[PDB]
């Protein structure tokens, strides 16, 4: 059975304080006995600003209840840095804390304050650690933006190597090859061809990117993120749309389409938006007006609206 | 009204295209496609006047939804002490809800919620996720304590909005704290960076009178740097090292590119020189209507390229459009109608396989298979609203609520932190002040707009964009701040 703190001799000197709610409150939980004893000493140590190893334990008891609980997170660090604890051992723990499904975002934010605060010459390790983390949660939006951070933050410290660089791009290589259609993988590729200051623009630089844009987009056809990539790509580097056609025209029905891949209908709905957006780029208005209308009509109907308003647009 | 808004049934329905190339993205959605057009093929088109034997009745089940509400209402069991960070929203999901369902609390009740949040709120300023005695503030429950206060609150001395008024310095304080230099807040003490604590200050801001300069600097620009190269904005922007250049952190999302468009919409209010900082709102309009589901998936909404629609997007992306075409609408303009979304389809989605089925639980749900809860059934709700209602922001109305502005009633000025951090002098300040309630009041339901599908008995009430409050909370709210009852 469980020992109440109250019980404990450890905890004697304290005097828990109750939650205050008020009278009759709107949404009350019912929580374990555990929970809320933990609560009502988190109460008392708080309140008196105790910064010791006993305080420490017990957000980790508190944290393992309810991961999402950013107060005892914050206490939690302040625990870390008042006490001068090994932040390698805290990550350990944290590590340890996934092997658990203990997750949530606090967890993921925990571990960037760490990271920052230990300021390793050498964030390796924690680039590894990310990407195992992805391999079966390879969508998983806040690691996502951590591996973001966790690049930009120390090659701003002039801490990111160009051969890391390189390892990085053959990752997200890998990923996307494991599968095309991740977006998150795309928004990477993104990050680290385009977005990041350290990326090289030149003609051969630009050159390969539309190279493997195109390949991605015969491979898969109808996959949206590398359409979204093709179009984003283009508009950033202020690149015409005229040239590429002759690879997106056999869609509408350099790397060239291949016999189309086999359960391949046409047209596909952003290939005719391409030609449209081409066509307006020549000036020939009737005729993107023409294609925004079969869009409206008969092949995008879902969108019926906005590509009436694009037709509307040209008339 | 639906020439351009075809109903599902309407449509032929075919599963995403595989060119031959599997993967874990497409297995998943060919799973969901059967899914949700299982449900589709069970359920009678509620369009029909023939509404057919056997199948399942699509009528909004208000008196389960309300029963769903009422239940998380005064108990809620052991499990959700993984919401104990967030019994604010806990709150605001079930009071706005029942204001959508058209179901009122007596008095007793709304004086508990009140009180109840009031206990939420710090003398330091802001509110917290429960108790100020057990949890430091925050700026997501600050939006959604603020906005529940809206919804159940009063002007008497019980009514909350009175305390409201009188944290006004200490909120403005807490927002203060949370600023960093590159223009993004964090959302508490030591806290994480993004644009959904953007959202939240901002609305706050606007709605209790304590915007100034000093709080706004750069936040346009760090909101602006948010936008990825697909239209729509990620959670944050990087600085590097006032910065060189900014980043976007991360992917397009339907809830963080509903609160970047929320939160640049109430920058535009702001008469700053050469600010916010433009957005390209051509690419999130684009951005916006592409995520909304083909036929066999029912019509709603995903919250990102290749990954499943879900009913909570009906209100962050489908909220986001009137928006997104609003500031497209400014940009024309700038240089110089049919529905922008298929509001037919998201409303059978709602109707179709967001409720629970029937005779059991109530609420709302992500998608079939899923357990409703209280935030599934807020969105699904606030987005269905947003389909049903056609939302504009109307010149002519906010011309007619600076005529009617009067600059010589309000509360105390806030006190900057830096000593030239407020606004040049009373000229400018009331100037601002009428800009950002004029504009504030400024959404307006247009006149004929009406689409209900499945017929009137299916009607919810308005809710308003960007705030997401119904415009009779917002009025009397926003007036009480301003003076301007
Ligand atoms: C990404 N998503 C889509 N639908 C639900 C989710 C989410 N993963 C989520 C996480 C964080 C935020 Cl800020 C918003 C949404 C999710 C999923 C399920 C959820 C909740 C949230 C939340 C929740 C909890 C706190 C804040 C918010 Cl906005 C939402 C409550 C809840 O009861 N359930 C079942
Ligand atoms: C308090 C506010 C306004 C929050 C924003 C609302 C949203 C939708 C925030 C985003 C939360 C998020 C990106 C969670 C990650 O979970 N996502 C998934 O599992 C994948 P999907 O994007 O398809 O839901
Ligand atoms: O939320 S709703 O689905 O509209 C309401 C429920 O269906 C209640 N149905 C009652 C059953 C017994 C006869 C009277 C009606
Ligand atoms: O004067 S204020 O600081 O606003 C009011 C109280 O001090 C709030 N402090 C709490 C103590 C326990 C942990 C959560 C914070
Ligand atoms: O107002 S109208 O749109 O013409 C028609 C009504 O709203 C129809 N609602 C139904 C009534 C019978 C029970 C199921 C709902
Ligand atoms: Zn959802």
């Amino acid at each position: 059975t469980y020992i109440p703190m109250s019980q404990r001799r450890s905890w004697a000197d304290v005097k828990p304080i109750m939650q205050d709610d008020g009278p009759n409150p709107v949404v009350p939980i019912m929580y374990s006995e555990e929970y809320k004893d933990a609560m009502d000493y988190f109460r008392a140590i708080a309140a008196k600003e105790e910064k010791s190893e006993r305080a420490l334990e017990l957000t980790e008891i508190i944290v393992r209840m309810n991961p999402a609980h950013y107060t005892v997170w914050q206490y939690r660090f302040s625990l870390l840095t008042s006490l001068n604890k090994s932040l390698e051992d805290e990550l350990r723990l944290m590590n340890e804390f996934a092997v658990q499904n203990l997750k949530s975002y606090q967890v993921w934010h925990h571990r960037l304050l760490l990271l920052d605060r230990i300021s390793p010459q050498d964030p390796v390790s924690e680039i590894e650690y990310i990407h195992g983390s992805l391999l079966p949660d390879p969508k998983n939006y806040h690691t996502w933006a951590y591996l973001h951070w966790l690049y930009s933050h120390f090659s701003t410290l002039g801490r990111i190597s160009e051969a890391q660089w390189g390892s990085e791009l053959d990752w997200c290589n890998e990923m996307l090859r494991v599968d095309g259609r991740n977006n998150s993988a795309w928004g990477w590729r993104w990050y680290l061809r385009v977005s990041r200051p350290g990326a090289e623009t030149s003609s051969r630089s630009l050159q390969d990117e539309l190279i493997y844009i195109l390949k991605s987009i015969h491979l898969i056809p109808h996959n949206v993120s590398a359409w979204n990539y093709l179009r984003g790509f283009l508009k950033h580097f202020s690149l015409p749309l005229v040239p590429i056609l002759p690879a997106i025209l056999p869609y509408t029905a350099f790397p060239m389409p291949s016999p189309l891949p086999e359960d391949t209908p046409l047209p596909v709905p952003l290939a005719l938006e391409y030609l449209a957006d081409s066509f307006i780029e020549q000036n020939r208005v009737d005729d993107a007006a023409k294609v925004f209308e079969k869009l409206s009509s008969e092949y995008d109907q879902m969108r019926a609206g906005y590509w009436e308003f694009r037709r509307r647009e040209c008339a | 009204a639906t020439e351009f808004t075809p109903s599902v049934y309407s449509l032929v329905s075919k599963p995403l295209p595989s060119n031959s190339r599997p993967s874990a993205t497409l297995d998943e959605q060919a799973e969901t496609e059967d899914l949700i057009s299982q449900l589709f093929d069970l359920t009678a088109d509620p369009n029909a006047l023939v509404s057919e034997h056997g199948k399942r009745y699509s009528g909004l089940r208000k008196q389960e939804h309300t029963q769903f509400l009422a239940s998380s209402f005064f108990q809620l069991p052991g499990k959700f002490v993984s919401l104990d960070a967030s019994r604010p929203w806990l709150v605001f999901w079930t009071v706005h809800s029942l204001d959508l369902l058209g179901v009122a609390l007596d008095q007793g009740t709304k004086d508990r919620v009140v009180s109840t949040l009031l206990h939420f709120l710090s003398p330091k300023g802001g509110f917290g996720g429960g108790p100020a005695n057990s949890q430091i503030p925050h700026l997501l429950p600050t939006y959604a304590s603020v906005c529940s206060l809206a919804i159940a609150g009063n002007d008497s001395s019980t009514g909350g909005w009175k305390d409201l008024a009188a944290a006004r310095q200490s909120i403005y304080e807490f927002f203060m704290r949370c600023k960093r230099p590159d223009g993004g807040f964090v959302v508490c003490e030591g806290g994480e960076v993004d644009v959904r604590g953007t959202y939240c200050l901002l609305v706050v801001a606007t709605l209790l009178d304590i915007i100034t300069p000093e709080l706004l600097h750069n936040v346009d620009k760090f909101v602006s740097a948010c936008q990825t190269y697909e239209g729509g904005f990620a959670c944050a922007s990087f600085p590097f090292p006032e910065p060189s250049c900014r980043v976007s952190m991360a992917e397009a999302h339907g809830g963080y590119t509903s609160c970047s468009l929320n939160s640049h919409f109430l920058l535009t209010s702001v008469p700053l020189p050469s600010f916010p900082l433009s957005i390209d709102a051509n690419a999130a309009l684009r951005w916006t209507v592409l995520q909304q589901g083909e036929p066999i998936e029912g019509g709603g909404f995903r919250g990102r390229t290749n990954k499943l629609v879900d009913g909570c997007y009906s209100w962050w992306v489908g909220g986001g459009a009137p928006v997104a075409e609003e500031l497209v609408r400014r940009e024309k303009s700038r240089k110089v109608i049919p529905p922008i979304f298929n509001r037919v389809a998201l409303q059978e989605f709602t109707l179709v396989a967001a409720q629970q089925d029937p005779g059991s639980t109530g609420g709302l749900r992500d998608k079939p298979g899923k357990r409703p809860d209280q935030y599934h059934t807020c969105n699904n709700l606030s987005g269905l609203s947003i389909a049903q209602h056609k939302m504009s922001h109307s010149p002519s109305t906010v011309s007619s609520n600076r005529l009617k502005f009067d600059a010589s009633k309000g509360l105390p000025a806030v006190k900057p932190v830096a000593p030239g951090g407020g606004w040049k002098n009373e000229d400018e300040r009331q100037n601002a002040r009428r800009e950002i309630w004029a504009n504030a009041l400024g959404w307006i339901e247009e006149e004929g707009g009406e689409i209900i599908v499945g017929g009137k008995d299916n009607r919810i009430n308005t809710t308003t964009p960007v705030f997401n409050i119904l415009g009779l909370r917002l009025k009397p709210f926003i007036n009480y701040f301003y003076c301007q009852e």
